[PDB]
């Protein structure tokens, strides 16, 4: 029941080593640069 | 019968007819509602699903909207298919 | 002031910047965007293909090249985006405003997308 | 003075264009009261983000060669059993749907999970509210059209657009609707 698919490498090592990064820095970069109200 | 001249032409007829021949007739007998008066007085939202919000106009110059090509196309199209089904019946085996 | 040089104040240099779609106002910032995403876009084909790590394969490697070259410009346009959030968040030129650079960067991906995919048609 | 869905037809009053893709569709009138309309705006995104979702799940496993059909999906057997699927299911989309549901009355707009609105990348205007809904609304139309070519056709979607191009007047509804014991006896 636990084991994961033959696949999932294929899927997560370039989700969470391209994709998420990619996410993560432009949340970060809009969010320092944003200015108060 | 070839379906598409049957059906095209009852349709074409009854659109010529309702366009040309009952429009006037139509409008007038559509105002005697007019006399009673509308349906409702309110400002609720049920009382406003009773009310002409939409009101379809046309650039026609006799003004015939698309409520009124609904209503003639589908006359036209429920004649069409009687006359195709009641000659379908000729040289039927065992039916 | 300044210190004058023919490089920063000369009249042939001058008129060909202000023809670049960046200097040339007037147009929209969408067509702009256009504009400049095809250029760089089809130039972007080139170096993967060539120096790609699937570049000796026969076939394999125009579409290798070209695929990368389309993910660039897509990080590109992301870029351009964000870009446009920070800086604009509140003169002359509608470009260098909130609503003008959102276009121009969809604009840019529309374009670039596209002279990546018109630079593999070239090869086949 | 907007494009309306009828030329030559003025918008009616309850609908005064402030919503994203507001072309003054309502012959129904559906949308009158001020808190159905809000909810239905909603509605429709939620349905149109699920749709464009489906759409390119669809497009995308038939593009990449991913068999059988998206129509038997479930029939196939995956890693985990079709009992264990259910129940991690619907306690997952019920948190993440209830807490949808929170938000959005707390605030009135859209997010994911704790954050409302959800705009990380900070891409957000009028003119990103307004192609978010054209899309969506495509994508809505586009999946029934999946779903009504698969009873007729039984092909899949990128499948029936190659048959059409390669014989547009051969192929058609016209063609499929007339061959059922054909198509569907094979
Ligand atoms: C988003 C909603 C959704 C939609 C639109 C469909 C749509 C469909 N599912 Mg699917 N499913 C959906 C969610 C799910 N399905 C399944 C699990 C299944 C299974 C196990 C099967 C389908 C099947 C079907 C088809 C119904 C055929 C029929 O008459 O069988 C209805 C049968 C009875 C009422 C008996 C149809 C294509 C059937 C299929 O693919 O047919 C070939 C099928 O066998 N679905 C799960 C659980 C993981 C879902 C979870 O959200
Ligand atoms: C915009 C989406 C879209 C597109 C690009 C296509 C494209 C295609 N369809 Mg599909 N189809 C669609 C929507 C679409 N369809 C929808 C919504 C339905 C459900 C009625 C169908 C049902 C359908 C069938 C049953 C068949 C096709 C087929 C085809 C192919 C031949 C064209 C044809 O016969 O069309 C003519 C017939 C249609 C039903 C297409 C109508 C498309 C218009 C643009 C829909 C407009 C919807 C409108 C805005 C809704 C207003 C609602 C109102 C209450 C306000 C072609 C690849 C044929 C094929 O060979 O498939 C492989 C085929 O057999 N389609
Ligand atoms: C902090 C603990 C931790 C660390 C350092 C790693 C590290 C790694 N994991 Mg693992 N993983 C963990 C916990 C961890 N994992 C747990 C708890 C699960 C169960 C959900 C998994 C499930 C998992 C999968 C399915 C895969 C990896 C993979 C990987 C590798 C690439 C990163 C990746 O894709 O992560 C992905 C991480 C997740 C999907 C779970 C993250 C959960 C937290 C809470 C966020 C890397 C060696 C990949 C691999 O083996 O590549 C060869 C891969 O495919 N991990
Ligand atoms: C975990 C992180 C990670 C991952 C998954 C990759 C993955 C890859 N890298 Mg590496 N790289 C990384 C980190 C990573 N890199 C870092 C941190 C650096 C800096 C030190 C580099 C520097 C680097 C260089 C300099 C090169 C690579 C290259 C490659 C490719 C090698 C295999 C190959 O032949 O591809 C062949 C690739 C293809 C056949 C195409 C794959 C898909 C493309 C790239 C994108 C498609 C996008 C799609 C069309 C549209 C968007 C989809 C999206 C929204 C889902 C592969 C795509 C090589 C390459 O070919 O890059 C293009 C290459 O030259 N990387
Ligand atoms: C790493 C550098 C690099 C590499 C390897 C390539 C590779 C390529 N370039 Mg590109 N190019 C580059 C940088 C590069 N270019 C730069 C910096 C510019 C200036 C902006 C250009 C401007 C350019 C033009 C104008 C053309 C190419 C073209 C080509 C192709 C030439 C094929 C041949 O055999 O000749 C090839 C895909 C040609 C091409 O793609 O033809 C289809 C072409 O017309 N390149
Ligand atoms: C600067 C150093 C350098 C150089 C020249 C190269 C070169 C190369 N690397 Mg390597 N690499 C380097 C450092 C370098 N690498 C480092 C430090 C690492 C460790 C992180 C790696 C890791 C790495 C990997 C993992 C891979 C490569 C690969 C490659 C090849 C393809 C790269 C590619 O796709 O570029 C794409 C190029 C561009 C998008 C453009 C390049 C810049 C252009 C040409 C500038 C032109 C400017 C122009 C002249 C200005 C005109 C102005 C005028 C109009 C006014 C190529 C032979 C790939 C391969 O397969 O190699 C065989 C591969 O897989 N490299
Ligand atoms: C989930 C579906 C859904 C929902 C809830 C809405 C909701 C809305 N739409 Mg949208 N719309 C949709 C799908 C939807 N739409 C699709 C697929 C299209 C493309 C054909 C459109 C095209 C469209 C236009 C052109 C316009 C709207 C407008 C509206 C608003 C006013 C009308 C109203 O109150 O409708 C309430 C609707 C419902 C309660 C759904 C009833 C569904 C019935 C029961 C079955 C229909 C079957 C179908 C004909 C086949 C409202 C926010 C107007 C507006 O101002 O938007 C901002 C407007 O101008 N819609
Ligand atoms: C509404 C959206 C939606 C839904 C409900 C599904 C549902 C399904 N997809 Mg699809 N898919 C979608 C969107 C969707 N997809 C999108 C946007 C894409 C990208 C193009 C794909 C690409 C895709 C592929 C390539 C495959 C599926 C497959 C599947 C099936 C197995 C899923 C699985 O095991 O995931 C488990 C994995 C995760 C939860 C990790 C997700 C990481 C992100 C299942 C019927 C598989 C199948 O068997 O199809 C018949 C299959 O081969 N999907
Ligand atoms: C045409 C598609 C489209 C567009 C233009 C938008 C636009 C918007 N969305 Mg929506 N959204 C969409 C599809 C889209 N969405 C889909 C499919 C989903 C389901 C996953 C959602 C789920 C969603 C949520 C939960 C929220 C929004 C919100 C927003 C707003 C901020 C994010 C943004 O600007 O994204 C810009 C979008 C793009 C630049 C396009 C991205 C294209 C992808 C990467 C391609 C994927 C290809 C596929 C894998 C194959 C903005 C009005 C937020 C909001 O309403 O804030 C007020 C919000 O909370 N969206
Ligand atoms: C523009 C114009 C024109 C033209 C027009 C046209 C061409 C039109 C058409 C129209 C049409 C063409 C229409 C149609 C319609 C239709 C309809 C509306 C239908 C309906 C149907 C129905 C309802 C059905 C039913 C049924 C069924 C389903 C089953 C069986 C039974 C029956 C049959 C009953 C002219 C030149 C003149 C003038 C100028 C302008």
């Amino acid at each position: 029941p636990f084991v994961p698919p033959s696949w999932a490498p294929s899927v997560f090592v370039p989700l969470t080593g391209l994709v998420l990064p990619a996410i993560a820095m432009a949340t970060l970069f809009v969010y320092i640069e944003k200015e108060a109200p | 019968l070839d379906p598409q001249i049957v059906i095209s032409g009852s349709t074409a007829a009854f659109l010529a007819i309702g366009r040309f021949v009952f429009l006037g007739y139509q409008r007038r007998e559509a105002n005697f509602d007019s006399t009673v008066g509308p349906k409702t007085t309110g400002a609720t939202y049920f009382d406003d699903l009773q009310k002409n919000s939409t009101i379809f106009a046309t650039n026609d110059p006799a003004g015939f909207n698309i409520i009124d090509v609904a209503g003639w196309g589908a006359l036209g199209h429920a004649v069409g298919f009687a006359v195709l089904a009641i000659n379908s019946l000729q040289g039927a085996n065992l039916s | 002031g300044m210190l004058e040089t023919p490089v920063t104040s000369a009249p042939i240099v001058a008129t060909y910047l202000s023809n670049l779609p960046a200097y040339r106002t007037g147009v929209a910032p969408v067509l702009r965007g256009v504009e400049i995403g095809l250029a760089h876009g089809f130039l972007l084909a080139g170096p993967f293909i060539k120096l790609g790590p699937l570049r000796n394969v026969p076939e394999t490697a125009e579409i290798a090249g070209s695929l990368s070259a389309a993910g660039l410009v897509l990080i590109l346009a992301l870029c351009l985006s964000i870009y446009g959030s920070a800086q604009f968040q509140s003169a002359r030129d509608p470009l260098f405003s909130a609503d003008g650079w959102s276009e121009f960067a969809a604009g840019f991906l529309v374009g670039g997308e596209a002279g990546v995919a018109w630079a593999y048609v070239c090869t086949q | 003075a907007r494009p309306t869905w009828l030329p030559g037809l003025n918008p009616p009053a309850h609908l005064k264009g402030a919503l994203a893709g507001d072309n003054g569709f309502d012959p129904l009138g559906l949308g009158q009261d001020e808190g159905r309309l809000k909810w239905y705006a909603e509605a429709e995104k939620t349905n149109g983000r699920w749709a464009m979702m489906a759409v390119a799940g669809i497009l995308g496993q038939e593009l990449l060669g991913v068999t059988p059909a998206w129509w038997e999906a479930g029939a196939k057997e995956y890693d985990i059993p079709a009992q264990a699927l259910t129940p991690i299911e619907f306690i997952v989309m019920g948190f993440l749907e209830i807490k949808r549901y929170q938000g959005f009355k707390q605030t009135g707009t859209s997010g994911f999970i704790n954050s409302f609105p959800f705009d990380p990348a900070g891409m957000n205007s009028p003119s990103m509210a307004t192609k978010e809904v054209k899309n969506g609304r495509l994508a809505m139309v586009a999946f029934i059209g999946f779903c009504v070519q698969a009873l007729a056709t039984r092909t899949q979607p990128i499948e029936g657009l190659t048959a059409h191009l390669a014989d547009p007047f051969g192929k058609n509804i016209t063609y499929y609707l007339t061959h059922l014991p054909e198509t569907l006896g094979s």
